[PDB]
């Protein structure tokens, strides 16, 4: 755990659809209305 | 052939009027491919004073005289614009403008990082890129490797500790040590890459089980258990 | 000289700085992905330029920290000598 | 691509299986997957195949 | 041009309603 060259790589070198979808189902399995 | 390294070396080894650079247009033209404007503070300046102290005996010999002399018009026709210049610039200042603090301290810091060459973040494969990094780390070590190995530290603290002529003061050593974890750690990073290489082909060489959502999946214990399969005995 | 210093102290003094500060990591960049060690001629000139400024403001304004943050250290050479017990061979 | 992975058959599990929730929702067209092999002037042309093979076997 | 700290600078330095309009419908 030594950042040796670290500095050197940040110099050289500078979804949610289907979340909602999950919580649209864990919404359809309260009611049963739905 | 560095005729501003010429003139110090005649400097520094002390005979500088026994050869006098053979001012000619075979000699003292060949290296200057007008002089070329001398680029330090004074270290390239100083050596003009002194060249042309000693050049004032022959007088005769050396003809570059003349154009040394037309860059100091040059060096104090520039000072005299500059003098005049900063007497406007300090006229030119609007009463009131109230500099903001926490872009000061963002200059401030952004300025000093990036006088001694590291990033500075913004806040406002591919081995073309692989050599491209492993020749900023012989920069840095052939860096480390010129310090003096006589460098030692003065806090500002040893005034607690009235230290005598001869007393030995215990912060003396907090540069020394900090310019060699650098140098041995610049130098031990093909080993701990051969360690890393050690870890990660041992820990992810088994990747199914330890890992308890890899190792509870319908294929992986499918296939693990359709390995074990002992081959059936005819008859 | 300053040659532009006197047309933009008029106004604001410090988009300048800043507008030449990305021009210095714009350019550190450009040297590093070049494999080139020695600084340009064409920002030592940029980098004074910005350190005039920063200077000038301090001579006037007297800003109301200017805050100070310092290592308290900087390194000196000490001295050297060689052991007094002689060498055996 | 010769050969599957473990993350071939996750993935291709997980793509159709997203696929088969998102028609609920009609949230996803697919009408080109629909009417690319249903195609009813095909459907037509392969009709009239079968009549003229009617037609040739009578 | 004196160097500064390292503590210090270590230390300056529309996909909602397409599901809920298809969720409330069916």
């Amino acid at each position: 755990s030594l950042p040796i060259e670290d500095n050197y790589i940040r110099e050289v070198v500078g979804s949610k659809l289907m979340e909602c979808v999950n919580d649209a189902v864990q919404t359809l399995l309260q009611g049963d209305d739905k | 052939l560095q005729e501003q390294s010429e003139l110090m070396s005649t400097v520094m080894n002390n005979t500088p009027t026994t050869v006098a650079a053979l001012a000619a247009v075979a000699a003292a033209s060949e290296t200057n491919g007008t002089i070329p404007k001398p680029r330090s503070s004074a270290q390239l300046e100083q050596l003009l004073y002194r060249y042309r102290a000693i050049q004032n005996h022959p007088k005769e010999n050396k003809l570059e005289i003349k154009a040394i002399e037309d860059t100091f018009r040059n060096i104090s026709r520039d000072q005299d614009i500059y003098e005049t210049k900063l007497d406007t610039l300090r006229k030119s200042i609007d009463k009131g403008f109230q500099y903001d603090e926490d872009l000061l301290n963002k200059h401030l810091v952004a300025l000093q990082l990036l006088e001694k060459d590291t990033d500075v973040p913004d806040y406002f494969g591919d081995p073309d890129t692989e050599i491209r990094i492993s020749a900023r780390i012989s920069n840095r070590i052939n860096e480390l490797e010129r310090l003096p190995a006589n460098l030692g530290t003065y806090s500002l603290d040893d005034c607690l500790e009235f230290i005598t002529k001869d007393d030995l003061s215990s912060r003396m050593d907090t540069f020394k040590i900090k310019a060699l974890v650098e140098l041995k750690s610049l130098k031990l990073l093909t080993k701990q890459k051969s360690i890393r290489q050690k870890l990660i082909n041992n820990v992810a060489s088994q990747a199914h089980h330890n890992i308890p959502y890899l190792r509870d999946s319908p294929f992986t214990a499918a296939a693990q258990r359709s390995v074990q399969i002992r081959s059936k005995v005819i008859v | 000289g300053d040659d532009e210093i006197e047309n933009f102290r008029n106004g604001t003094p410090d988009k300048l700085v800043s507008d030449s500060l990305l021009k210095l990591k714009r350019l550190r960049k450009e040297r590093i992905l070049n494999k080139v060690l020695k600084p340009t001629t064409e920002e030592r000139e940029l980098y004074f330029k910005v350190k005039r400024i920063l200077k000038e403001v301090i001579l006037a304004k007297k800003v109301s920290k200017v805050p100070i943050n310092n290592v308290r250290a900087f390194p000196v050479l000490q001295t050297n000598y060689n052991g007094s017990i002689p060498v055996v061979r | 691509y010769n050969n599957v992975t473990l993350k071939n058959l996750t993935a291709f599990q997980l793509l159709s299986q997203r696929e088969n929730i998102c028609e609920l929702l009609n949230l996803v067209e697919s009408t080109e997957r629909h009417n690319s092999i249903i195609n009813p002037e095909r459907q037509r042309m392969s009709l009239e195949e079968m009549k003229k093979m009617l037609d040739a076997l009578k």
